[PDB]
């Protein structure tokens, strides 16, 4: 009987993810701002 | 090889487009409403508590748990007073005396276990030659009282008896590991 | 039957606190993927009557260096003050209408205070006199552009009283003229109800306890109630001034149950941002207040100083 | 009277809870029970020492904004008047005032905390 | 060699000025930790701990002797040593032995 | 070697009987009626296997029996300041002490030791005293080596006497009967009387003997409650009040369905003066050294100050004036 | 049926309240003070038992010895356990705190914190798992549970 032993697999194991990935938020800023003064002048008239 | 977490990017990008962008950052709460959305997102998750009582977590059989003095399957014990438990308790919590049986057989007359001085570590049980004294899977044998965390022979042989099916299971799996 | 009112009106809102303290606990727990009490019977709806039987039986205190008067009477003043305030709320129709029923919560909520200052300086503890002291700090930071944030939006609503929103929010909510003072609104009652991420107050990572931290049994428990009391009142307060619910002369119920639904949903938003955000640090928080709100409050009351009369929508008196 | 009425209810509600929560429970008293707090090791001096304030100039300054506020608050009533021209000039020149002086204190470095 | 006095005089007046400062310091202490002690007491037992090292002849022993009574005396101006620190020094919970040896013979060995 | 069953350990004295047996070192039995939460304070008295707490009821004798099987000693503290719904001075005085005896008796005990109280009398005022008077009686009818033991007033931080006086500022003024003179008290030390008994447990001359374990100074009510007031920094406020009235305000006090203020009884073991010491061994006897009030008043009356007093020294109390009737 | 049954059942609700709701102070003093964090964590969620910490000892039921008490530390846990109002309860949890643990033979070390409070319930371990600090919430349950101080206050 040959050894039997905890061992990783043939070849290996696949990549492992570690580096950081936070994607970012593609809301503009121009946008933000229209949507808040068109709120402000409907509201006001 | 080093990486920089925090090192400056630049001093001098300036357009509209990223002054606004900023200025609607601050103003906005971008990154406040970032973290309330991982909240929300959170909430809506199966929770990992379990139902305790009725559902425990994993154990492996090599789990340190309370002791046990074990018996030959013929309901002879197998402690023979080597007394190699006491000198590598390294908590000194095990205390032995022992004299030659009627029957002119090595046995312990007194085999007491302080559970309040042990450090559960399992040395004993890797140093009994005869796997007379072993750590079951028990793990819930909390008292009320002081007194009751002393255990001697008859306890320990008890607990043996009560938890031999399990005991003996966890040394069939482990044994060839050691 | 007045009487019958005052029963109907303060008991709701009694058990109402009482299982937002559940609420909150098991919000907390499923945000932080734990599933909170589940016990004390169905789903825990228990658990709060459990905690103000122990917490009543339990030996009340009396420390040696305290001075027992004001160290009694300010739990009795908070709760008094968090169940006065729901008084003049109109949903749709108020217990008591009055002509300055803004005022009147101002001046009440301010007195409110005192309470937190009182006990603080009585404990005659260190933590005590650190928690009393935050508590100057904090209301020092927001008193100041919290009045100014409701005179900005009370020149379109005309007058102080409450029961006018109704009618001013008959066809639009406030908050879409006036979002920017909403939203510095939100953050002021925020700070008032001494929540975080202005938990300062009381700040159990930093001090033990703040203002209560000699206080066990009844008295905490009369603390506790009234914060979580406040918690509700602002938000209603928000949901009355801002977020209009609908109002319909013939269905009072449609209105009530708008207005219970948006307020529980601004209440469950006071817990999620607890369950969310780190805490401040005192000096940072009368900064933010005085370097970022005051002037942008500033501007907005004198842009809607300008507004109602370069539109010629000057509100009506009465 | 409906509000007289509803917070003296309130007040004797309060006051009942307290009568309640003292004398309820059952009491062991003792010195080392009732001594102060303070993480589990005796004070080392009365609370009563004085606490320095660092914003005692932030302090001074909000009792000035709270009579501004004082000033400010009757502009629902003052809208309603046909000197629209003047209630607008007084507003603004209040208001603007009000900034100047904030404006003011936050450059000479007033609303920072004293060290 | 020294430690810091050259000889036993120089000692001394080391010793002498620690006994001031802890006596000068026992009233504060007792009002302070609001001991159930009188001054007259607490002044005994700096006394008596004191004499308890007076068979002491090296100049490096009580140089040893009094910076370690400086430190006590640090600790207890500094409220670092509590009440129950401090009433160690008194032995309230002991039962004394006797010296009698008809009475040592009865008890134990 | 000593095995002692303390039959009135969960109280003021019992407490401190306990705590000196355990430190003497000899095993201690303690049957116990009230809530199990109440004898956590003992519970850490002893070492390992040193104290054996169990339940017992004074009616059922089976307890008795058990709680006293395997002890050489056996102290009695029963008592009770007031007559409960179930128990009354006679059943508490008499007949468990009188049970107790028997079945101490009965089983073998080498060692009785009885508590009663210094003006035990039968002709006395009180019915707590006359009932004691008959217990003694009763306890050395039936235990005829029974050790007797008469303290006088005893004060300790959990007493019912310089609490019970310092509480009076909750009246604001003090109500004392003849304006406390013509009455003598000699208070003992809680912790003076807890090693007279314990030494006694081992004395080879207590055996059958009365002891009256009295303090070393005897002062009038008046100046001891003066002495009292000063202590606690409060406002002094003494007036006359005559024994009926005083009595009937014991009678309104003793009704509460919990723990009385006071009592009738109380009241008139307040106003009864103590006897002088009269041929009675005393606590020299056992070797205890009697400890003055003054000592030990601080640490018993410093928490019923304002925080103005609180860190005030014991030389700042004026002692009181010891009489020598 | 009678006053005794009235009392028995009120007895039942105090219980009831006081061991649904039982506030640990917030206490840990070595390794064990970890096993208790995590049955804190969500795994095993001391909170849907009704346990939440409290900072305050002012505020708390239940204190839990866990991890070694040095002679220099006893009497500041004997003070926190002191103004604790009553009732209170102690759990000592880990070996260090039960006995002496792996310290028990050293001149800095308490054997034992029962030598400074009366101890409710025992956790053996080193460190008992937080399962096993979860039975003994459990076991210490079931005592408050068999109380009936009423009970006796009338028998009395
Ligand atoms: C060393 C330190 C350690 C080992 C500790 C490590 C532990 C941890 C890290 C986990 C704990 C950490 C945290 C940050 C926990 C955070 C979550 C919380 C604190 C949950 C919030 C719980 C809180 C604030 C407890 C308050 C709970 C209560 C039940 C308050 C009292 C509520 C009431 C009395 C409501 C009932 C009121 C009534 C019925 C009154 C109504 C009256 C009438 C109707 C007449
Ligand atoms: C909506 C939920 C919130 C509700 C909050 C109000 C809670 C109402 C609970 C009703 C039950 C009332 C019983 C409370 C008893 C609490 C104090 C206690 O347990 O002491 C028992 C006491 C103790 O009796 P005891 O004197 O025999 O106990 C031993 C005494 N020592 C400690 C001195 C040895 O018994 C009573 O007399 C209580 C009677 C109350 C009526
Ligand atoms: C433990 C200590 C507890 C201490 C408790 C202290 C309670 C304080 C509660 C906060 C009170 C702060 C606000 C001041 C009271 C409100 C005054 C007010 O708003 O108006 C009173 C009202 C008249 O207002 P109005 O209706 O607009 O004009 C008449 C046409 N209707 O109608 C009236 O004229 C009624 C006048 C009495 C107002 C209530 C005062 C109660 C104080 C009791 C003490
Ligand atoms: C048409 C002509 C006239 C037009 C006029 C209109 C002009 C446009 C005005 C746009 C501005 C909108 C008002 C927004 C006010 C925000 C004030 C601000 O700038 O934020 C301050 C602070 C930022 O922090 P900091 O980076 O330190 O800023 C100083 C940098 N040196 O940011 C903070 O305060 C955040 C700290 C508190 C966080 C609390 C957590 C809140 C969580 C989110 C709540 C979401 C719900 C809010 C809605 C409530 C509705 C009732
Ligand atoms: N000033 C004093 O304290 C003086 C005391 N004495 C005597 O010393 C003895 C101790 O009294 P003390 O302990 O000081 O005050 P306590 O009232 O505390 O003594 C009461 C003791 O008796 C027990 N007890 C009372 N009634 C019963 C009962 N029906 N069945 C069983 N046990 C009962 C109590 O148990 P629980 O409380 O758990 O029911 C407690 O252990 C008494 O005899 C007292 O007269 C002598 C002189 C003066
Ligand atoms: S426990 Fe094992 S090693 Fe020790 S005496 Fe018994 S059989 Fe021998
Ligand atoms: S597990 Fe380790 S500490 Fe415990 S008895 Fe065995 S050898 Fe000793
Ligand atoms: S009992 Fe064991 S695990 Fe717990 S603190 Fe002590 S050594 Fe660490």
């Amino acid at each position: 009987s040959k050894v039997k032993q905890d061992m990783p697999p043939p070849g290996g194991y696949g990549p492992i993810d570690y580096k950081r990935n936070l994607p970012r938020r593609g809301l503009s800023g121009y946008s933000m701002f229209a949507v808040g003064i068109g709120a402000l002048i409907f509201g006001y008239w | 090889t080093y990486k920089y977490v925090n090192k400056k990017e630049q001093e001098s990008e300036v357009d509209m487009k990223s002054a606004t962008d900023n200025a609607a950052r601050i103003l906005m709460w971008t990154e406040l409403i970032r973290g309330l959305g991982m909240t929300l997102s959170y909430l809506f998750r199966e929770p990992a508590t379990i139902n305790y009582p009725f559902e425990k977590g994993p154990l492996s059989p090599r789990f340190r748990g309370e002791h046990a003095l074990r018996r030959y399957p013929s309901g002879e014990e197998r402690c023979i007073a080597c007394k190699l438990c006491e000198a590598i308790c390294p908590a000194q919590a095990i205390t032995i005396e022992a004299e030659p049986r009627a029957d002119g057989s090595r046995r312990t007359t007194r085999y007491d276990i302080d559970m309040t001085k042990c450090i559960y570590c399992g040395f004993c049980q890797e140093a009994c030659p005869v796997d007379a004294i072993v750590e079951g899977p028990n793990f819930e044998f909390s008292t009320e009282t002081h007194e009751e965390l002393l255990y001697n022979k008859e306890k320990l042989l008890n607990n043996g008896d009560k938890w031999e099916a399990e005991i003996a299971a966890n040394i069939q799996a482990d044994y060839l590991y050691r | 039957m007045f009487f019958i009112n005052i029963l109907t009106l303060l008991v709701p809102i009694l058990i109402a606190m009482a299982f937002l303290t559940l609420v909150e606990r098991k919000i907390l727990g499923y945000m932080q993927l734990r599933k909170g009490p589940n016990i004390v019977g169905p789903y825990g709806i228990l658990q709060p009557f459990a905690d103000a039987m122990k917490l009543f039986m339990k030996e009340p205190m009396r420390p040696l260096t305290t001075s027992m008067s004001l160290f009694i009477i300010a739990p009795t003043l908070s709760l008094t003050l968090a169940l006065s305030l729901w008084v003049p709320l109109p949903m749709p129709h108020p217990l008591i209408n009055l002509n300055l029923g803004i005022l009147f919560i101002l001046a009440t909520s301010s007195l409110s205070v005192y309470s937190i200052l009182w006990s603080g300086w009585a404990s005659n503890s260190k933590y005590s006199l650190f928690g009393a002291l935050r508590a100057v700090a904090q209301t020092i930071s927001y008193e100041v552009t919290m009045a100014i944030i409701l005179l900005s939006v009370l020149l379109m609503n005309g007058s102080y009283s409450l029961q006018t929103l109704i009618t001013t929010q008959e066809h639009m909510w406030l908050l879409l003229p006036a979002w920017p003072m909403a939203m510095m609104w939100f953050i002021s009652t925020l700070a008032e109800t001494n929540r975080a991420p202005f938990d300062l107050t009381e700040g159990e990572s930093e001090l033990v306890s703040g203002f209560n931290v000699e206080y066990a049994a009844g008295p905490f428990a009369l603390f506790f109630m009234a914060e979580y009391t406040n918690i509700i009142l602002m938000n209603a307060l928000t949901t009355i001034i801002f977020l209009g619910p609908l109002y319909y002369i013939n269905l009072p119920e449609l209105y009530s149950t708008n207005f219970m639904m948006e307020a529980l949903l601004l209440s469950s938003t006071f817990l999620w941002i607890r369950a969310s955000y780190p805490r401040f640090r005192y000096d940072q928080l009368m900064h933010l207040l005085w370097k970022n709100f005051l002037p942008l409050t500033l501007a907005l009351c004198m842009w809607h100083i300008s507004l109602p009369i370069f539109t010629a929508g000057v509100p009506p008196y009465m | 009277m409906n509000l007289y009425t509803v917070i003296f209810i309130n007040i004797l509600l309060s006051l009942t809870l307290i009568l309640v929560a003292f004398w309820l429970p059952q009491m062991n008293l003792y010195s080392e029970k009732a001594n102060p707090y303070e993480c589990g090791f005796d004070p080392t001096s009365s609370a009563r020492l004085p606490f320095s304030m660092k914003f005692f100039l932030v302090a001074i300054t909000f009792l000035l904004f709270d009579l501004e506020i004082a000033l400010l608050l009757p502009l629902p009533w003052a809208i309603q008047t046909i000197k629209t021209s003047t209630m607008m000039i007084m507003a603004f020149i209040l208001v603007t005032i009000l900034s100047l002086g904030l404006a003011y204190e936050w450059t000479q470095k007033g609303l920072e905390w004293t060290e | 060699k020294p430690i810091f006095s050259r000889d036993l005089n120089e000692a001394k007046r080391r010793v002498r000025e620690l006994y001031r400062a802890w006596y000068r310091e026992v009233p504060n202490t007792v009002h302070l930790m609001q001991l159930d002690i009188t001054v007259k007491q607490g002044r005994d037992k700096v006394r008596e701990m004191f004499m308890k090292n007076a068979h002491v002849t090296d100049p490096r022993v009580v140089d040893l002797l009094v910076i370690k009574g400086k430190m006590e005396l640090q600790e207890t101006i500094k409220v670092w040593k509590q009440r129950t620190h401090v009433m160690r020094f008194f032995h309230e919970t002991e039962t004394p032995r006797p010296k009698d040896f008809l009475s040592k013979f009865y008890m134990g060995h | 070697g000593v095995v002692a069953t303390v039959f009135g350990a969960t109280g003021f004295l019992g407490r401190y009987v306990v705590n000196h047996l355990g430190r003497m070192g000899s095993q201690v039995i303690i049957p116990y009626r009230c809530d199990v939460y109440d004898i956590m304070h003992l519970r850490l008295m002893g070492d390992l296997g040193q104290l054996t707490f169990l339940e017992w009821d004074a009616r059922d004798k089976d307890s008795i029996r058990k709680a006293v099987q395997h002890s050489n000693v056996v102290i009695n503290l029963i008592g009770r300041e007031w007559e409960t719904r179930n128990f009354d001075f006679e059943d508490v005085f008499v007949n468990i002490p009188r049970a107790i005896a028997q079945a101490s008796k009965e089983a073998g005990v080498e060692r009785f030791i009885h508590v009663s109280h210094l003006n035990a009398s039968m002709k006395s005022s009180s019915k707590s005293l006359r009932s004691k008077a008959v217990g003694e009686k009763e306890v050395r009818s039936v235990f005829p080596e029974a050790i007797i033991i008469r303290p006088s007033d005893i004060f300790g931080r959990e007493d019912r006497f310089l609490n019970h006086f310092a509480n009076y500022r909750w009246f604001l003024a003090v109500p004392l009967v003849s304006l406390g003179f013509k009455t003598v008290k000699q208070p003992v030390y809680v912790a003076d009387v807890s090693k007279g008994i314990v030494n006694a447990t081992k004395d080879p001359d207590a055996v059958g003997k009365t002891f009256a374990f009295t303090g070393p100074n005897r002062y009038l009510l008046f100046h001891l409650v003066k002495y009292i007031f000063g202590m606690t920094h409060r406002t002094f406020i003494p007036y006359p009040l005559p024994l009926f009235v005083y009595s009937w305000i014991g009678k309104l006090f003793g009704l509460s369905p919990f723990e009385p203020w006071t009592t009738k009884d109380k009241v008139e073991r307040i106003h009864i003066s103590d006897v002088m010491p009269t041929d009675l061994p005393g606590l020299e006897d056992l070797g205890v050294q009697p400890t003055p009030l003054e000592l030990k008043s601080i640490e018993v009356l410093r928490r019923h100050r304002t925080y103005r007093w609180l860190s005030s020294e014991i030389e700042e109390t004026k002692p009181a004036k010891t009489v020598n009737y | 049926s009678r006053a005794e049954y009235v009392v028995t059942k009120l007895d039942d609700l105090i219980n009831w309240a006081r061991r649904s709701s039982l506030w640990p102070m917030t206490f840990g003093l070595a390794c064990c003070a970890v096993e208790m964090m995590h049955m804190a964590a969500p795994r095993y969620d001391m909170d849907r038992f009704g346990v939440v910490f409290r900072a305050s000892p002012r505020q708390a039921d239940v204190m839990i010895v866990a991890g070694t008490l040095t002679n220099k530390m006893a009497p500041a846990l004997r003070k926190v356990y002191d103004q604790m109002p009553e009732p209170r309860y102690v759990v000592s949890m880990g070996s260090c705190a039960n006995g002496g643990g792996y310290y028990h033979y050293s001149y800095s070390v308490v054997r034992g914190c029962d030598r400074i409070v009366p101890v409710d319930i025992y956790v053996p371990g080193c460190p008992p798992t937080a399962e096993a600090l979860l039975y003994g919430i459990l076991q210490l349950q079931r005592k408050i549970k068999r109380e009936q101080k009423l009970k006796i206050w009338y028998r009395r």
